[PDB]
């Protein structure tokens, strides 16, 4: 049921000449300088224009393929410059000791001594986003290979962007093609999902994992023959992987077992990469790759059979909840923030379980090798991932505002978390508080306890046992799982759990992860700092139409600053303003995830082992007596592991010391926003204005301070940039000099 | 409670008292202005110093103005 | 004569608060 | 963790100073209006239970006015920046002589 | 004439700022690739 | 002299410093070739140029010779973006023409204005330079 | 597990009455829930306010010997019952205190709640609120002494069993 | 009296307190040409019955609220009371 519309949108540089077209209020001209900024802040929110549903979806579709363009051309940039400015080539013949190398700097003002010394006759800066892993993980094996792969990426970049044009300027879609979500679900998950997975299990089989098997033998880089010999020469993929003599047959004759050579179970790490095994991503992917293919084949579509979603949400339904989940079909299907609400609190959730099943699980070859690369994985998606759940708290109140509608939602569980939102919320506030104290106040004893000179009093693995029990178990049945449960595999899931440990040379891949006392405290603080960013967020989103304070919050918007100074004063009530208090608890909640995971990795996992097997951890062993108390991770954390990155002037990590510096003071910054208020500085630049009036230099757009909502945004802007970067650029000059 | 105090420069407009969400302002007759009547304020009791009033008057400087004084139960906006 | 550390600093501690905190709850809270 | 010596208070002073220091932003990032709405379900979730509705306040609670969490913003935050000082000025310079 | 909205455009104030930055910064980086490290005037 | 000053082609701490210098540019030399200019000036103890800002006409380079340089172009900056505004005020939009340049009248205004010095004075003299505090708008007191 | 069976409901509302702010949830008004809370000595029909304090102050009274003897400083020595027993009866004091604190300055009214449909007459009156805070150091205290009592010698009551 | 019908919702933790045993509660009564979804200032969603309805709201500020929401139902007859604990309905809403 295709029906597009014929030239709805000229191609004219028209509206780009007058700035502003897309409102009307905002298109008459600007008066101050509120004007210009209300300019950039309304500009991608194509909802406040019109009721048309069907016009902003246009918009929303073709915008939608101008990040797609950006991706790719940010993406075939990255092979590109690993393409000419890189050591790749160098990298592949000793991964153990050639540093990650791409970004070569032009020496004009002595920022030449950034281009260090990393190995391999190559001076630049050495990368740790991972990108040589992935491209052997690929299989590329010289220069030419990533040069039309780049080039490639730049056609598929120019690919998108002409399609933005075509499906908005020339070739619109009508609205019933995007309310196709049964249409849509099954085509997503089948040919984007499934046989896109479906095509990488071929990409393995066929391509990378012979390549990959030749790399472990340690033949040579060069004498590897090209990936397009393995399929026409057959006889190379029969010295290796013996079982595909069989060829084709025994996969319709459902003599699966035949294939047991190159679709393993091997289940562990590659004691040569310190990776996945090859074989075992292949037949991930390709089991993957069934599920999909069959599961989206589960909607309804022209041809009858198949599920129907307004027909499952209506038939759940018990004694509890009223009518259920009936009504939340008109909420997915007609509004964009719900759907967005939807899309990215579940994403954002995804990326931070990625975050976590990759260091455990080092699937690429020598990743696990290089620690400066897997502590900035980690840390890099987990930022990515809180972010989105932040968002997805955002356009939720958004949808509660503007398209909440009470005849649709009527007694359904939407609407019966909004009769008793007291009860949820005040149970909330109840263990944010019973949290904080008995998980932080664990710290503020063991603090008193040690400054007291009483060290038998306190919470630690000597004096006071905290042991998590309900962890050590699962521990125990996840080493126990080969030959018990799972008795296929050989090794466990990962050796975080149980199991051994892998060295690759020197270096540690993984060793099995004790948890402790200092575990316990530290995982009960997560759980903390989790709780209080949810009550946040989640009374943004129930009190966002109304409350007892506000009874017509709705009226007012999603975005507004306050209600005026009385009721004792109405300063933050708006459902802006639980999104803006809770980008600082997620700041602080993801910043002790990667600080248990940047020092008890190195503490307890990261380090080289000797020749009998003793492994030489990176601090020595003390995350177990000073994480349980607040001196201690100050002591041995902030202060200890800061000698990298304040010592490095003159070498090449001198970036990283202008970094910390520099982002000290974009933090410090942003309080000057956060802190004050707009009225003060409305009242200076009238004495401002005073002298630029008395010389008459009078700009004709009045100056005015940023508005209330504007000075908080940027005052989290700001906040939220010089505290990351400060840790930015302390994890790289740690990881960069002890690596 | 609050204190409400209407000057004479306003034209009528009848925008604070579409404004105030407890009612405490009304327009009552008065000779002086092009659209003949003025604000007023009899029921300062119940105004909750919102300043939505001030907010929506035209006149510069504005004509209404809330001096937020002692503050009572129904000035606070409790419920309890 | 160190033992009067003893006793005047829990008074100060303990005794002290609690004969204020008793006294000016009854007193901030009388019609 | 080896054991304490007569810089353990200052050592102390110096984390409690960093602690009020830290608290006052929380009196002057978040603002009133958030803090009414979330009395107001305390005030609920205590009316509800029921062997604590026995007792009851005198005085209805209600946030800290806008003014007063200025003030008590900046007392913990100027008190923070006193002691955190003092106990680097004193301990860096009385542990080195 | 479709010409002359592009020196409309090229004269609003984020291209313009853009641009005449660019010419303003690309002066000061290709007068100090040929004469470096001047702290002050040799006189 | 100066003081604590000695000339750093005397001082046998720059000359230590001279013997490890490190490349600005990717001009082999350029490391040599910045330390017999600064031999000139007065390196104290520790080898480094210490400037003179005093007005000392042995020590102008330092601070008396890039005044005049930066002086001559940031109030050409500021004195062409005050002919603009005047321009602009006589027109019929005046606020198009602020986000959205007049560039047939701003040209005209750039290219004019290096003569600043010939015009400011002028400007002064007349009392055009300035406005009348009861044309102003100001705080009730 | 269909309750009446595929229909109807609980959360049925508080008294019939929409407009008031609270439900019938089954932690409210489940009888086994109702007929405990309604029974405690707070709640039960037919008790002195002197009655009422008089349990309330030999429970918790009780169990409070328990963390300061096990968790407090002096839980090596010989003394560390002891240090137990002095930590719990000078708490209850510090609660005696509380309670004639509370009752002495003009105390509201007492609530009525849904698993509760009448506080219990005593709880209004400054004089019913002393007789709960007298009965309370006695109970306390004395609750305080049979938790000494028992776990000083465990190995005695076991063998006497 | 006020004499009103009561709309259907199946009970909020909004609704009255304690302040409407003791201080003073306040009511709003409306003559609604049909049934139909209108939203609580105590939250949530109900339906009007069809003729004189009542709703019992904490604060008065909630019935002026209320009745911006109604005039979008062409219903401009809303009346708040103010009902005393002993008694005492004084009719505020309108003037007249
Ligand atoms: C006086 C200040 C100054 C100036 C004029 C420049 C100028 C330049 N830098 Mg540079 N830089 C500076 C300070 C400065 N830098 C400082 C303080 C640092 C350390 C944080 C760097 C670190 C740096 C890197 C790492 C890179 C540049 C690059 C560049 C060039 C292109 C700019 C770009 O990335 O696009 C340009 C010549 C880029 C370059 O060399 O292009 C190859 C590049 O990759 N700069
Ligand atoms: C899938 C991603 C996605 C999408 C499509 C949207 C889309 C939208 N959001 Mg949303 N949002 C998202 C993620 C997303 N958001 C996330 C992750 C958060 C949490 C932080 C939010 C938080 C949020 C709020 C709080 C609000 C929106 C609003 C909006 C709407 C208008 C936004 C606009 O015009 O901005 C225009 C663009 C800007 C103003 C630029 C902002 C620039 C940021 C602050 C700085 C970026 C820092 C950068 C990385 C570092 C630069 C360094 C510098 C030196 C160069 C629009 C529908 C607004 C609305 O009213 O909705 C109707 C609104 O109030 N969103
Ligand atoms: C270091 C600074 C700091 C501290 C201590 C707090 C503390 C708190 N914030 Mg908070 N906040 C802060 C900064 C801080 N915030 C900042 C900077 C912002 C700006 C964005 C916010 C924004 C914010 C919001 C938006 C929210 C909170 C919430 C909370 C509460 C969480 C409950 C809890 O854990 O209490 C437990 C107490 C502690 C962990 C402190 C330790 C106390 C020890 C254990 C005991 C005291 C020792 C001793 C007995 C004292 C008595 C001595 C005697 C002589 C008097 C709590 C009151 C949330 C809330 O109230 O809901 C629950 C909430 O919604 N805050
Ligand atoms: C801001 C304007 C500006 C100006 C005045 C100059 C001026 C100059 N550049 Mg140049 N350049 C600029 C921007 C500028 N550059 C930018 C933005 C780039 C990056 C694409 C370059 C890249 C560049 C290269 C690659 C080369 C020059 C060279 C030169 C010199 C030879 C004359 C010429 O224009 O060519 C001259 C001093 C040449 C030269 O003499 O260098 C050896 C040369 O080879 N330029
Ligand atoms: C605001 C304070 C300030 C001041 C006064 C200076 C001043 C200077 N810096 Mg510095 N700098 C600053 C901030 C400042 N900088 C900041 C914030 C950074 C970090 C981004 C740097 C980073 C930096 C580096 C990395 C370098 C300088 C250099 C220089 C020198 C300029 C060399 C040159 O060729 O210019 C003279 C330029 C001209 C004569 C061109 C003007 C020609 C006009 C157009 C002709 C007009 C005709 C009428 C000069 C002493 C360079 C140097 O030599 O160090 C001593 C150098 O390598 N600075
Ligand atoms: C400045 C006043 C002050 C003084 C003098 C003390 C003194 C003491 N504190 Mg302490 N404390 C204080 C302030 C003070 N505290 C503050 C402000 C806090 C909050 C952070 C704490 C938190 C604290 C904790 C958490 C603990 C102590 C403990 C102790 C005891 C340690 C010695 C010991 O082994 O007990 C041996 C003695 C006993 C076990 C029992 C002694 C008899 C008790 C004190 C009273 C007996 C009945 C009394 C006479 C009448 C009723 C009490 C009366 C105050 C109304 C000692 C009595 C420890 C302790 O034992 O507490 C009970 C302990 O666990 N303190
Ligand atoms: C099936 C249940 C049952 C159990 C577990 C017991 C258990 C016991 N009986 Mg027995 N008894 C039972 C049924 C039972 N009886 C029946 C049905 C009859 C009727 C024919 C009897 C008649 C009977 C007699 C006549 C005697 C016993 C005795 C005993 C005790 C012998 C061990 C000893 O030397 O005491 C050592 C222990 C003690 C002397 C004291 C232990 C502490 C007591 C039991 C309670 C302490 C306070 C308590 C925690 C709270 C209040 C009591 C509570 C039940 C409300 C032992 C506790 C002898 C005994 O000692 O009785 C006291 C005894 O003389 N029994
Ligand atoms: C308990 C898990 C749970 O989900 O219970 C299930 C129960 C609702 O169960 P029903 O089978 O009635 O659910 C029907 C729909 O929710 C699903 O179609 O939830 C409640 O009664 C509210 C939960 C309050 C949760 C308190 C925490
Ligand atoms: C509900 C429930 C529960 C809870 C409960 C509890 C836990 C309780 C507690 C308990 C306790 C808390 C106990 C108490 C008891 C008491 C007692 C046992 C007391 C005694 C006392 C006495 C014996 C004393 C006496 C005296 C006096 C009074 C005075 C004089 C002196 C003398 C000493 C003689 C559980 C969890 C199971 C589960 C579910 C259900
Ligand atoms: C600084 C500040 C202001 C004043 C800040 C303003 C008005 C922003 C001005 C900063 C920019 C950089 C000025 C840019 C002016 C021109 C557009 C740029 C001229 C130069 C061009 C070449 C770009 C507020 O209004 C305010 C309000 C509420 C809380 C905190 C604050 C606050 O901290
Ligand atoms: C926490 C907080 C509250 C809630 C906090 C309240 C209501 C008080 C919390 C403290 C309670 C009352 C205990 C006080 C104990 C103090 C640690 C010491 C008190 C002793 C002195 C009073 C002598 C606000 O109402 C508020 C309003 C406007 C801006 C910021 C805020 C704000 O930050
Ligand atoms: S944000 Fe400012 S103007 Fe608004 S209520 Fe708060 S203090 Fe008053
Ligand atoms: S005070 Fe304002 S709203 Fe009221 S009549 Fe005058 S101008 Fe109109
Ligand atoms: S105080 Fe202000 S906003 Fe409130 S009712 Fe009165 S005039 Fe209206």
């Amino acid at each position: 049921r295709v029906i597009v519309d014929k030239d709805p949108v000229p191609t004219s540089f028209e509206k780009w000449a007058q700035p502003g077209h897309f409102d009307r209020t905002l298109a008459r001209g600007p008066k101050t300088t509120t004007w210009i900024w209300n300019l950039h802040a309304l500009a991608h929110d194509f909802d406040t224009h019109t009721s048309d549903l069907e016009d902003i979806s246009r918009k929303i579709f073709a915008a939608h393929f101008g990040h797609l363009a950006v991706v790719t051309i940010w993406l075939s940039g990255m092979i590109f410059h690993g393409a000419k400015f890189s050591n790749y080539e160098a990298w592949l013949s000793d991964p153990l000791n050639v540093r990650p190398s791409a970004q070569v700097v032009w020496p004009i003002v002595g920022q030449d001594i950034l281009n260090g010394d990393v190995g391999g006759g190559f001076h630049g800066i050495q990368i740790t986003s991972g990108l040589f892993q992935v491209w052997r993980g690929w299989g590329i094996t010289n220069s030419f290979q990533l040069y039309c792969t780049a080039i490639g990426g730049l056609v598929l970049a120019g690919l998108f962007l002409f399609a933005g044009w075509f499906h908005y300027h020339k070739r619109a879609p009508k609205l019933e093609w995007f309310q196709n979500v049964e249409s849509m679900l099954n085509h997503h998950l089948q040919v984007l999902l499934g046989c896109g997975s479906l095509g990488w299990a071929g990409h393995l089989i066929h391509v990378s994992a012979p390549i990959n098997k030749l790399m472990d033998a340690g033949v040579a880089v060069k004498d590897i023959p090209l990936p397009h010999e393995f399929i026409l020469n057959k006889s190379l993929l029969i010295d290796l992987f013996p079982g595909f003599a069989a060829g084709l047959t025994p996969f319709f004759t459902l003599n699966w077992g035949q294939y047991a050579d190159f679709l393993t179970f091997k289940g562990g790490l590659n004691p040569v990469t310190g990776g996945l095994w090859m074989t075992d991503i292949a037949h991930h992917h390709l089991a993957i790759a069934v599920v999909f293919i069959i599961a989206g084949h589960q909607y309804r579509t022209n041809w009858g059979i198949g599920h129907s979603i307004k027909e499952i949400l209506e038939n759940h339904k018990g004694p509890f909840t009223g009518e259920g989940h009936k009504g939340l079909y008109e909420n997915l299907t007609t509004s964009w923030h719900a759907q967005l609400a939807t899309n990215l609190a579940f994403l954002g959730s995804l990326t931070i379980i990625i975050a976590h099943h990759m260091y455990a699980m080092p699937p690429y070859p020598y990743l696990a090798t290089d620690y400066a690369t897997q502590l900035c994985i980690f840390t890099h998606h987990i930022w990515i991932g809180g972010f989105l759940i932040v968002g997805g708290a955002a356009h939720a109140a958004i949808f509660m505002v503007r398209d909440y509608d009470p005849v649709v939602n009527q007694n359904n569980v939407l609407d019966r978390v909004i009769r008793h939102r007291d009860a949820i919320i005040s149970h909330l506030n109840w263990v944010c508080i019973f949290l904080g104290f008995h998980s932080f106040g664990l710290y503020i004893h063991n603090d008193t306890m040690r400054a007291l000179g009483r060290p038998q009093d306190m919470f630690s693995d000597t004096a006071i046992q905290l042991q998590p029990v309900f962890a050590q178990w699962v521990q125990n049945l996840h080493t126990l799982a080969p030959g018990g449960t799972a008795p296929n595999a050989l090794e466990p899931v990962s050796y975080a759990f149980g199991g051994g440990v892998l060295a690759v040379g020197g270096k540690v891949a993984m060793m099995p992860i004790a948890l402790g006392t200092a575990d316990f405290l530290i995982h009960h603080i997560h759980a903390f700092t989790i709780h209080v960013t949810v009550l946040i967020l989640l009374k943004g989103v129930l009190f966002a139409r109304s409350s007892r304070l506000i009874p017509d919050k709705a009226n007012l918007g999603f975005r507004f600053p306050c209600d005026g100074p009385g009721r004792g004063g109405t300063c933050q009530v708006s459902g802006w303003d639980h999104v803006f208090l809770g980008l600082f608890w997620m700041y602080n909640s993801l910043s002790i995830v990667i600080f248990h995971f940047s020092w008890k990795m190195q503490s307890d996992v990261w380090g080289t082992v000797d020749a009998a097997g003793n492994v030489s951890h990176i601090t020595g062993g003390n995350f177990a007596q000073s994480a349980i108390t607040i001196n201690g991770w100050l002591r041995d954390f902030l202060w200890a592991q800061a000698s990298q990155v304040i010592n490095s002037y003159g070498s090449a990590l001198s970036a990283y010391g202008l970094m910390f510096l520099g982002a000290h003071f974009v933090w410090a910054f942003s309080l000057m926003f956060l802190f004050s208020g707009r009225g003060y500085w409305q009242e200076l630049i009238e004495s401002i204005v005073w002298a630029h009036n008395k010389l008459k230099v009078a700009p004709a757009i009045q100056p005015r301070a940023l508005s209330i909502t504007q000075g908080r945004a940027v005052g989290v802007a700001h906040y939220l940039l010089g505290g990351i970067a400060t840790t930015w650029a302390f994890f790289h000059a740690h990881i960069l000099s002890v690596g | 409670s609050h204190t409400v105090k209407i000057y004479d420069t306003c034209i009528g407009c009848t925008q604070c008292v579409r404004a105030c969400p407890t009612d405490v302002l009304e327009m009552v007759p008065w000779d002086g202005c092009k659209a003949a009547q003025v604000a007023s304020s009899p029921r300062t009791e119940d105004c909750v110093g919102c300043k939505r009033c001030e907010t929506a008057c035209p006149t510069d400087f504005l004509s209404i103005r809330v001096y937020l004084g002692a503050e009572t139960t129904r000035s606070m906006g409790l419920a309890y | 004569a160190s033992f009067l550390s003893s006793i005047f600093v829990p008074v100060i501690g303990w005794v002290v608060p609690i004969a204020t905190f008793s006294f000016l709850f009854l007193y901030i809270e009388r019609e | 963790p080896y054991g304490v010596n007569n810089l353990s208070v200052w050592a102390w002073m110096f984390l409690f100073g960093h602690l009020v220091w830290a608290t006052g932003f929380m009196f002057l990032i978040s603002w009133r209006g958030y803090w009414q709405e979330l009395i107001e379900t305390l005030v609920w979730a205590h009316e509800r239970t029921p062997i604590a509705n026995l007792v009851r306040w005198k005085d209805k609670p209600v946030a800290l006015s806008i003014v007063q969490a200025r003030v008590v913003g900046l007392a913990h935050f100027t008190v923070g920046y006193v002691l955190t000082y003092a106990a680097f000025l004193i301990a860096s310079t009385a542990g080195k002589f | 004439d479709q010409s002359s909205y592009l020196i409309k455009f090229i004269s609003t104030a984020p291209v313009a700022a853009t641009i005449w930055l660019t010419i303003t910064a690309g002066i000061l980086i290709e007068f100090n690739r040929f004469f470096p490290d001047l702290l002050f005037h040799p006189l | 002299l100066g003081a604590d000053l000695t000339p750093c082609a005397e001082n046998p701490a720059f000359q230590a410093l001279a013997k490890n210098a490190r490349n600005t540019t990717a001009d082999p030399q350029s490391g040599q070739k910045r330390f017999e200019r600064y031999s000139q000036a007065l390196c104290g103890p520790e080898g480094y140029p210490h400037l003179i800002v005093d007005g000392r006409l042995d020590r102008a380079g330092d601070f008396l010779i890039p005044s005049i340089l930066f002086l001559y172009i940031a109030g050409w900056i500021g004195w062409v973006g005050r002919a603009y505004l005047q321009a602009i005020k006589k027109d019929s939009d005046t606020e198009q023409k602020e986000i959205q340049l007049d560039l047939g009248i701003a040209l005209p205004i750039i290219a004019t204005g290096f003569a600043w010095p010939a015009a400011a004075v002028k400007e002064l003299l007349s009392g055009e330079l300035t406005a009348k505090d009861s044309e102003i708008t100001v705080s009730p007191r | 597990l269909p309750s009446d069976p595929r229909n109807r409901e609980v959360v049925f509302p508080a008294g019939r009455d929409p407009q008031w702010g609270n439900l019938e949830t089954p932690v409210n008004a489940s009888p086994l829930v109702k007929w405990f809370i309604n029974n405690l000595p707070a709640y039960r029909p037919g008790l002195t306010p002197f009655r009422r304090g008089l349990e309330v102050g030999m429970a918790h009274g009780y169990f409070l010997f328990g963390p300061f003897a096990k968790l407090g400083p002096l839980r090596d020595a010989a003394n560390a019952n002891l240090a137990g027993l002095l930590g719990a009866i000078g708490l209850v004091v510090l609660f005696t205190l509380a309670l004639s604190l509370y009752a002495n300055s003009n105390p509201p009214t007492a609530l009525a709640s849904v698993t509760v449909p009448n506080p219990p007459d005593a709880f209004q009156s400054k004089e019913g609120w002393n007789n709960f805070a007298s009965a309370f150091l006695i109970g306390g205290i004395g609750g305080a002494v049979v938790a000494y009592f028992l776990t000083s010698n465990l190995a005695l009551i076991q063998g006497l069993v | 009296t006020l004499s009103g019908k009561t709309p259907l919702f199946a009970g909020s933790t909004g609704g009255l307190l304690t302040k409407a045993v003791e201080e003073e509660k306040y009511a709003i009564t409306w003559t609604s040409p049909k049934a139909q979804v209108f939203e609580l200032p105590t939250g949530g969603a109900a339906t009007m019955h069809e003729g004189e309805n009542l709703l019992y709201i904490a604060r008065k500020e909630y019935g002026i609220a209320l009745g911006g929401q109604l005039r979008k139902f062409k219903i401009t007859n809303y009346k708040i009371y103010r009902i005393l604990p002993s008694g005492e309905t004084t009719f505020i809403h309108p003037a007249d």
